[PDB]
C-alpha cells in the first residue's frame, strides 16, 4: 500500500499526537483494544495509512512516541488508547532536556537518537511501499524541538526520497510563560527550511485567540488548544484516509501545494468553531486561522481546502470561485489555478460538515517576524545564551539560524510583490 | 526505395541516440542532485561532532 | 489482419480504456467472459472486428490492449471489475509509486523500471498479429505517468516499431476536474517531446466535455465515468471503420490522408452530435441533416476553440447507423451555403464522407439516449492552437518565476528541457498560423 510512519516527540508532541489518533482511531471505527467496529468498508479502504493489522486482527497505530522524560509518555498508556499502541514503541530517556534546543539537538536527544531510529525502520521496512513520515512537536521545548529536528535530520539521510511532513507548533507569551522559547523556535525553524516537505504551522498565539474569543473559553486548558489542532489534524488527512476522487499520495499533494523547496510552511484552519456559502465564507476569514496572521495582508501562493459532510458539491464549486472572483487581489496570478477543493462525504464526528483550510500564504511571514523580534530582542542581550553554549554550542550558530530566517521573510515578501508581467 | 530504408534506419538510429543521453545526463543529474543533499546532511555530522566536541573542551 | 494495439497509460488513459472496451463488446456482442456467440470461426478468424480482438481456442476473444500505470490501484479495478475474465494478467501492469504529477517521474525516475517490461508485454500482442497496423495510445496530457511514460514509451515504440504508425488519445487538462497545478508543465513537455512519434493526436478538452454532460445531459456535476462514457462514443467512432466492415465504410487512415497536410499539423478537432437525454430524445428523432448542423456548432467539439475565426485545412465527416448519402449531400449542401466555413487557399474544400451501418451503442444504465444514427466530425482547423495557446501561456505565467520547477530538477531534469519544449510549442503555434496565410 501507501503508509505513513507517524513520530510523535516531546511535552507538546505527544499531547497533540495523543489526541490525533483518539479522533481517527474514532473514525475508521476501532476502539482501544484494536478491532474493528464500523459500519462502512470505507472506513477500512485506506486503514494500511495509519495501521499495521495483526494477529487476530488488531489494527495498530504506526505511531513511534518519544521523550526525553518518561512522566509524559505515562500519561499515554494510561490514557484513552494507550493500550493499542505497539508497546516496543515507546522510546524515552530519562535526563530530560530543560526546554533546552541543544540538549535535544547535539547532546542528550544525539544519545537516544540511534534507539529511535531502530524504530523508525522496525516499522518502515514492514511496509508495501512507505509514503513518508509526520512528525507533531512543539519548536518551543527543548525535546519535540531540538531533538525532533535532529531526528528529521536523521531520517532524511536513511530516507532521502520520502516526504517529511510536520505538525509544528510555535510558540507564544500568551500561553506559556517559559522565556528561552524565541531561542529554541528559530533554530528549529533554521531546520526545518531545509529537511521537510510540508510544516502546518500551528500557532498557540492564535489558538488561544480563539478560545478565549470565539469559543469563549477564558482560562484555556492545553487540552483546549488540541482539541482544536486534532480538529485540523483529522481534516488535513482525511483525502489520505478516506477513497474519494481524489487519489494523491504524500509527493503529489506536496507537488501541487509547494512551488519554491523553502516555502513550504502553511497556515490552516477550520469551520465551523450551516451552509455551504458561510462556511466558505468562514474558512477563508481570518479569525479561523491556526497561525496568527492575516491573509489579507499577503498573497497566497497555492490553496487546500477539504469540506465534509453530505452537501450540494455543485454548491461547493460555485462558492470556491465565488470567493476567488472577489479576493482575487490575493492569490497571485502567475500560478494559474492554485486553489484545489476536496470533498469527503464523510464528516467528522459531532459536525454534520465542517470545512479544512490549508494555506500557502506570504502572509505567513508575519509568524516569522514575530518569532524573529522575539529572538533578536534576547539575542543581543545574550540572555539565558550560557544555556546553549553549555551543552557546546557558537555565537555563530545563532547568527546563521537568525539570517537564514531573515532570508525567508523576505523571499516570501518577493513573491508577494511579483507580478505576471 | 533505398533513400527510404536510410531514412527510417536515421530516424530509429538518431532516436535511440537522443534517449539514451537523455537517460544519461537524467542519471547523473539525479544521482549529483541526492549526493549533494547527503554531503550537506554528513557536514552536519562533523559539526555536531565538533559541538559534543567542543563541550568535552570545557571542563 | 490490420491489427491495432491499444496502449492506455495512466488512470485517465486506463478508464476510458475501461469505458472504450466495454463499449466494443457491446457494439460487438462479446459477453464479460469474452465468449461471442456470433462467431462461428472458433480460435481465430479475418473478420473485422479481429483489428482490435483475438481469439482463445476457447472461444475468449481478447483486447489487443495493454495498460500501464505506475500504480496499482485503477488498474486493480480492471483486475476485480465486471470485464476482468476479458485480460490476460499479463496485459495489466503496474507498478507500486506513481509519477505524483511529475513529468520526470513519469519519463526517468519512475519510469525507466517498468519500460522493459512493458516493451516485452507490447511485443507479446504484436508476435499474435499477421498484418499490425499500428498503436492507439490513450492518455493524460496532465498525469505524470499520462504525460511523462507515454513520451517514454512513444520515443521506445518508434525505435523498436519504426513508422509503424502511433496514434493518441490525449486528455487536454481543464481545471473543473485537474488534481494539479503543474499540468501545464507535463502538457507542454509531453507534446514536445511525443510530436516527432505521433502520426495523429485527437485531443479531447476535459473541460468541453464537462460543459456538454452538463448542458445536453444535464448532470449537474459530471464525474469521471460522465466523461468517459462520452469520450468512449467519440473514440468507437473514429474506430468503428477499423472495426466494422460495409461498402460505405471508409477506413481511418484514408481520413488522415485528408487531416495531415504536413508531419507536425496533425492535431484534428473532433465533433459529436448527438449528445441528448433519454427524456429529450423521446418523441424526437434527430435527422441527418439536424445531426449534421450540430457538428458545426461548437458546443459540441471536443476541444475549446472557435472554428469559425479559423480556416479549415480538412473536414470528414463520420456517420454511423441509419444514414445513407442521398440524407448526407442534401444536409451538407444546405452547411455550404449556410455557415462559417473557410477553407484555406491550397486546399480542395470538399467534405470526406463515411458510413457505418452499426448503430450507435449506449452502455447500460447510462445518460446518453440511444439514438438511430450518430455522426463524428474530424476537421484540421487552425482554431485548435487556440488550446497551445491557453496552455503555453499558463506555461509561461509560471516558469518566469520557475515555480514548481524545483520538483523536475530534483528528479535529473533541467532548465533546458523546459524550454526547449516550450520552444517547440511556440514553433508549433507559428505553424499554425502560417499554413492559414494566403499563398502568392
Ligand atoms: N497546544 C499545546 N501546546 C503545548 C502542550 N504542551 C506543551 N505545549 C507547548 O510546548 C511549548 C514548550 O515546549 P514543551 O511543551 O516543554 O516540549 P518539550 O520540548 O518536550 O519540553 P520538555 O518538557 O523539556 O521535554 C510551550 O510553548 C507550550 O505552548 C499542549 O498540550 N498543547
Ligand atoms: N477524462 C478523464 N480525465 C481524467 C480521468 N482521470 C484523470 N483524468 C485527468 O488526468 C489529469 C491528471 O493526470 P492523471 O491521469 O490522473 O495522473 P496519472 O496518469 O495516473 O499519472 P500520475 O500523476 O503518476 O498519477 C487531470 O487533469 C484529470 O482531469 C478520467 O477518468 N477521465
Ligand atoms: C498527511 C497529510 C497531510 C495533508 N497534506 C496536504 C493535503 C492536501 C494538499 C496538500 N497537502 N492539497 C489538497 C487538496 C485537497 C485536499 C487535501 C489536500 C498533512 C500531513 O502532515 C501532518 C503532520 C503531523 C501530523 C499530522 C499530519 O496529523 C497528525 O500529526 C500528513
Ligand atoms: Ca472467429
Ligand atoms: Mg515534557
Ligand atoms: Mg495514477
Amino acid at each position: 500500500m501507501r503508509e505513513i510512519v507517524h513520530i510523535q516527540a516531546g511535552q507538546c508532541g505527544n499531547q497533540i499526537g495523543a489526541k490525533f489518533w483518539e479522533v481517527i482511531s474514532d473514525e475508521h471505527g476501532i476502539d482501544p483494544t484494536g478491532s474493528y467496529h464500523g459500519d462502512s468498508d470505507l472506513q477500512l479502504e485506506r486503514i494500511n495509512v495509519y495501521y499495521n493489522e495483526a494477529a487476530g486482527n488488531k489494527y495498530v497505530p504506526r505511531a513511534i512516541l518519544v521523550d526525553l522524560e518518561p512522566g509524559t509518555m505515562d500519561s499515554v498508556r494510561s490514557g484513552p488508547f494507550g493500550q493499542i499502541f505497539r508497546p516496543d514503541n515507546f522510546v524515552f530517556g530519562q535526563s530530560g532536556a530543560g526546554n533546552n534546543w541543544a540538549k535535544g539537538h547535539y547532546t542528550e536527544g544525539a544519545e537516544l537518537v540511534d534507539s529511535v531510529l531502530d524504530v523508525v525502520r522496525k516499522e518502515s521496512e514492514s511496509c508495501d511501499c512507505l509514503q513518508g513520515f509526520q512528525l507533531t512537536h512543539s519548536l518551543g521545548g527543548g525535546t519535540g524541538s531540538g531533538m525532533g529536528t535532529l531526528l528529521i535530520s536523521k531520517i532524511r539521510e536513511e530516507y532521502p526520497d520520502r516526504i517529511m511532513n510536520t505538525f509544528s507548533v510555535v510558540p507564544s507569551p500568551k500561553v506559556s510563560d517559559t522565556v528561552v522559547e524565541p531561542y529554541n523556535a528559530t533554530l528549529s525553524v533554521h531546520q526545518l527550511v531545509e529537511n521537510t516537505d510540508e510544516t502546518y504551522c500551528i500557532d498557540n498565539e492564535a489558538l488561544y485567540d480563539i478560545c478565549f474569543r470565539t469559543l469563549k473559553l477564558t482560562t484555556p486548558t492545553y487540552g483546549d488548544l488540541n482539541h482544536l489542532v486534532s480538529a485540523t489534524m483529522s481534516g488535513v488527512t482525511t483525502c489520505l484516509r478516506f477513497p474519494g476522487q481524489l487519489n494523491a499520495d504524500l509527493r503529489k499533494l506536496a507537488v501541487n501545494m509547494v512551488p519554491f523547496p523553502r516555502l513550504h510552511f502553511f497556515m490552516p484552519g477550520f469551520a465551523p468553531l450551516l451552509t455551504v456559502p458561510e462556511l466558505t465564507q468562514q474558512m477563508f476569514d481570518a479569525k479561523n486561522m491556526m497561525a496568527a496572521c492575516d491573509p489579507r495582508h499577503g498573497r497566497y501562493l497555492t490553496v487546500a481546502a477539504v469540506f465534509r459532510g453530505r452537501m450540494s458539491m455543485k454548491e461547493v464549486d460555485e462558492q470556491m470561485l465565488n470567493v476567488q472572483n472577489k479576493n482575487s487581489s490575493y492569490f497571485v496570478e502567475w500560478i494559474p489555478n492554485n486553489v484545489k477543493t476536496a470533498v469527503c462525504d464523510i464528516p467528522p464526528r459531532g459536525l454534520k460538515m465542517s470545512a479544512t483550510f490549508i494555506g500557502n500564504s506570504t502572509a505567513i511571514q508575519e509568524l516569522f517576524k514575530r518569532i524573529s523580534e522575539q529572538f533578536t530582542a534576547m539575542f543581543r542581550r545574550k540572555a539565558f545564551l550560557h544555556w546553549y553554549t553549555g551543552e557546546g554550542m557558537d555565537e555563530m550558530e545563532f547568527t546563521e539560524a537568525e539570517s537564514n530566517m531573515n532570508d525567508l521573510v523576505s523571499e516570501y515578501q518577493q513573491y508577494q510583490d511579483a507580478t505576471a508581467d | 526505395i533505398q533513400k527510404a530504408i536510410e531514412e527510417n534506419n536515421n530516424f530509429i538510429k538518431m532516436a535511440k541516440e537522443k534517449l539514451a543521453q537523455k537517460m544519461e545526463s537524467n542519471k547523473e543529474n539525479r544521482e549529483a542532485h541526492l549526493a549533494a543533499m547527503l554531503e550537506r546532511l554528513q557536514e552536519k555530522d562533523k559539526h555536531a561532532e565538533e559541538v559534543r566536541k567542543n563541550k568535552e573542551l570545557k571542563e | 489482419m490490420r491489427e491495432c494495439i491499444s496502449i492506455h497509460v495512466g488512470q485517465a488513459g486506463v478508464q476510458i480504456g475501461n469505458a472504450c472496451w466495454e463499449l466494443y463488446c457491446l457494439e460487438h456482442g462479446i459477453q464479460p467472459d469474452g465468449q461471442m456467440p456470433s462467431d462461428k470461426t472458433i480460435g481465430g478468424g479475418d473478420d473485422s472486428f479481429n483489428t482490435f480482438f483475438s481469439e482463445t481456442g476457447a472461444g475468449k476473444h481478447v483486447p489487443r490492449a495493454v495498460f500501464v500505470d505506475l500504480e496499482p490501484t485503477v488498474i486493480d479495478e480492471v483486475r476485480t471489475g465486471t470485464y476482468r475474465q476479458l485480460f490476460h494478467p499479463e496485459q495489466l501492469i503496474t507498478g507500486k509509486e506513481d509519477a505524483a504529477n511529475n513529468y520526470a517521474r513519469g519519463h526517468y525516475t519512475i519510469g525507466k523500471e517498468i519500460i522493459d517490461l512493458v516493451l516485452d508485454r507490447i511485443r507479446k500482442l504484436a508476435d499474435q498479429c499477421t498484418g499490425l497496423q499500428g498503436f492507439l495510445v490513450f492518455h493524460s496530457f496532465g498525469g505524470g505517468t499520462g504525460s511523462g511514460f507515454t513520451s517514454l514509451l512513444m520515443e521506445r515504440l518508434s525505435v523498436d516499431y519504426g513508422k509503424k504508425s502511433k496514434l493518441e488519445f490525449s486528455i487536454y487538462p481543464a481545471p473543473q476536474v485537474s488534481t494539479a497545478v503543474v499540468e501545464p508543465y507535463n502538457s507542454i513537455l509531453t507534446t514536445h517531446t511525443t510530436l516527432e512519434h505521433s502520426d495523429c493526436a485527437f485531443m479531447v478538452d476535459n473541460e468541453a466535455i464537462y460543459d456538454i454532460c452538463r448542458r445536453n445531459l444535464d448532470i449537474e456535476r459530471p464525474t469521471y465515468t460522465n466523461l468517459n462514457r462520452l469520450i468512449s462514443q467519440i473514440v468507437s467512432s473514429i474506430t468503428a471503420s477499423l472495426r466494422f466492415d460495409g461498402a460505405l465504410n471508409v477506413d481511418l487512415t484514408e481520413f488522415q490522408t485528408n487531416l495531415v497536410p504536413y508531419p507536425r499539423i496533425h492535431f484534428p478537432l473532433a465533433t459529436y452530435a448527438p449528445v441528448i437525454s433519454a427524456e429529450k430524445a423521446y418523441h424526437e428523432q434527430l435527422s441527418v441533416a439536424e445531426i449534421t448542423n450540430a457538428c458545426f456548432e461548437p458546443a459540441n467539439q471536443m476541444v475549446k476553440c472557435d472554428p469559425r475565426h479559423g480556416k479549415y485545412m480538412a473536414c470528414c465527416l463520420l456517420y454511423r447507423g441509419d444514414v445513407v448519402p442521398k440524407d448526407v449531400n442534401a444536409a451538407i449542401a444546405t452547411i455550404k451555403t449556410k455557415r462559417s466555413i473557410q477553407f484555406v487557399d491550397w486546399c480542395p474544400t470538399g467534405f470526406k464522407v463515411g458510413i457505418n451501418y452499426q448503430p450507435p451503442t449506449v452502455v447500460p444504465g447510462g445518460d446518453l439516449a440511444k439514438v438511430q444514427r450518430a455522426v463524428c466530425m474530424l476537421s484540421n482547423t487552425t482554431a485548435i492552437a487556440e488550446a497551445w495557446a491557453r496552455l503555453d501561456h499558463k506555461f509561461d505565467l509560471m516558469y518566469a518565476k520557475r515555480a514548481f520547477v524545483h520538483w523536475y530538477v530534483g528528479e535529473g531534469m533541467e532548465e533546458g528541457e523546459f524550454s526547449e519544449a516550450r520552444e517547440d510549442m511556440a514553433a508549433l503555434e507559428k505553424d499554425y498560423e502560417e499554413v492559414g496565410v494566403d499563398s502568392v
